[PDB]
This record gives structure tokens, C-alpha cells and sequence, in this order.
């Protein structure tokens, strides 16, 4: 899905964009920041945002 | 002087004269106060680290226990340190200007900002070690505090003015203070709680405020049926009323 060129395209702002040529490590934090993963424990449920 | 700008200078010549006492000669207090939160986390991870993760495994003990101890601490102190005010000051009692409410007035804004700042310095060394610490909703938070703020000064002053005739019944009460860190769900959560057992400690506001604390402050928190605001909001407000009115009564009593 090409996800650093879509994550990269507001330049309105410096805070939430993924700055061109940055590490792979960075990259993975990122998409960790931007991809959010809770489980509900008694139902054990699995919900993504 | 306008009275405002009198009871203002008060309360600062106040808080001036109970810093020095209440932190130390050498300032020794500050290696206590910022060390006295630590000393019971590090004992509950060597306890029910294992038995929480099994509890609930979202979140962890070095911030679900934060999230409880310090608020409860602060009310905590809140409580005592405005208990023992007017005799501590009964000999300053002699100038007209110093009047019994200030002196709990003074010890509520010093133990309000010792405590703030002994949150920031936690949640800071909370996000240093790489820790979960920002509060996902924070004005929710801020407002659950401000509740239990003002409980705790409420109880305080109504404990004070109380206490004037019989001081043996203030020791008791701080003896009271050790129940409640058990029974608050600070240490545990509250959840392993059997069920015939909760409706019994739904009477208490602080169980309900810290709940709502740490719902608001974690993502993905669920509460419990019977936990709300608005009991520990008008109990709240009903004590503060009855302590302020009471003090009305014995306003002379005191002095």
C-alpha cells in the first residue's frame, strides 16, 4: 500500500508526517504510533484503530 | 486594608511560617516526601506483580499503582495536616488578623503544591523509563482531582473544627487513614473483589474517585457498575457545607 509516500504527504505540519529518508527503526515506531491495538481481556477481543 | 488583601497577606505569612516546619531545618523533608511514594511501589512489585498481571494484563503496576497512591496520598495528607493546624498555631492566635481558617487554608495550599509537584517529578520519571504517563482524557482527570481535593479539605476542616473539644478522638482518626489505603483499591484492583463485597464499599467516595482517576487516565479502563460521579460530587459538597457551617458555629470557640 505504499505507506511511507501516503504517511508522508502533509507538509503542513512537521509533528505528525514521516520526514523522507529516515531509518527503518524510525519507520517501525511510527507505524506503532499510527496503528493502535487493544484486547478487551474478559471478552477477549481484539480491537484496531 | 480591604479584608481580602488582609487575609491575603495572612495566608502568605502563614504558608511562609509552616514551610520551614513542615519541610525541615536542613530542607531534609524534600529526601522524604520524593522518596516516600517509591518505597511503596517497590515493595508491591516484589508482591502482586504476578497476581496483577494475571488480574489484568493491559496495564502495568509501576502506573496503575501511581495513578492511585498519589492522589490518595495527597488526600491523605490533606486530611492530617489540616487536622492538626489551629493548636499548632494556637499561640498565633494574637493578633487579630490570624484566624483559625487560615491556618488550614494555608497547610491545604501547601500540601496542594508539594503533592503537585511530587506528581509532575512521578509522571516524569514514569515517562523516562519508558512507561505509559500521559493521561488520555487529562480534563477529566483535572476534574475527578478537583473533587477529591475538595473532599479532602472539606474533611479535613470538618475534622479540625470537631476535634477542638476532644483531642484524643483526632488520634483515632489518623488510625482511620490506614483502613481506607486498603479498602480504596490504591495497591489492587478492585475488580477481584467478590460481589457481595462491593455494594458495601460503594459507600466510599475515594473508591469511586480514584476509579474515575484511573479511567480517565488510562486507555481502555472499564469501571464498575455503581461507580459515578455525581455520589462523591454531593457527598463532597454536603461535608464542605456542613464543615463550613460548623465552623461558623464555633467560630469563637477556636480562638
Amino acid at each position: 500500500l505504499k505507506l511511507r509516500e501516503h504517511f508522508g504527504t502533509p507538509l503542513r505540519d512537521p509533528l505528525f508526517r514521516l520526514w523522507g529518508g529516515t531509518s527503518q527503526e524510525w519507520f517501525l515506531e511510527y507505524y506503532r504510533s499510527r496503528v493502535e491495538v487493544l484486547m478487551d481481556d474478559i471478552c477477549g477481543l481484539l480491537t484496531v484503530r | 486594608r480591604s479584608p481580602w488583601q488582609i487575609q491575603q497577606a495572612v495566608l502568605f505569612a502563614l504558608f511562609l511560617r509552616e514551610l520551614k516546619t513542615r519541610l525541615g531545618g536542613r530542607w531534609l523533608g524534600v529526601f522524604w516526601v520524593l522518596l516516600e511514594p517509591v518505597a511503596h511501589i517497590a515493595v508491591m512489585t516484589t508482591l502482586f506483580s504476578l497476581a496483577h498481571r494475571a488480574a489484568m494484563p493491559s496495564i502495568e503496576y509501576p502506573v496503575f499503582l501511581i495513578t492511585g497512591l498519589i492522589p490518595f496520598f495527597m488526600f491523605r495528607g490533606l486530611v492530617t495536616r489540616l487536622m492538626e493546624a489551629i493548636d499548632s498555631n494556637r499561640g498565633l492566635f494574637a493578633y487579630r488578623q490570624v484566624k483559625p481558617i487560615d491556618t488550614v487554608i494555608a497547610r491545604a495550599m501547601l500540601e496542594i503544591s508539594l503533592q503537585s509537584i511530587v506528581y509532575l517529578i512521578a509522571l516524569g520519571t514514569l515517562g523516562w523509563l519508558g512507561f505509559h504517563f500521559l493521561p488520555v482524557r487529562a480534563l477529566e482527570l483535572a476534574g475527578v482531582s478537583a473533587v477529591l481535593i475538595m473532599l479532602g479539605a472539606s474533611l479535613g476542616l470538618f475534622f479540625a473544627v470537631v476535634t477542638n473539644e476532644i483531642p484524643q478522638a483526632r488520634a483515632i482518626v489518623r488510625i482511620s487513614l490506614l483502613p481506607l489505603y486498603f479498602v480504596s483499591g490504591v495497591i489492587f484492583p478492585v475488580h477481584t473483589i467478590p460481589p457481595q463485597y462491593l455494594p458495601l464499599l460503594q459507600l466510599n467516595p475515594v473508591l469511586h474517585l480514584i476509579e474515575l482517576s484511573r479511567a480517565s487516565f488510562f486507555p481502555q479502563y472499564r469501571v464498575l457498575q455503581g461507580i459515578n460521579l455525581a455520589y462523591p460530587a454531593g457527598f463532597a459538597l454536603l461535608s464542605l457545607f456542613l464543615a463550613l457551617m460548623l465552623y461558623r458555629l464555633r467560630r469563637h470557640q477556636l480562638a
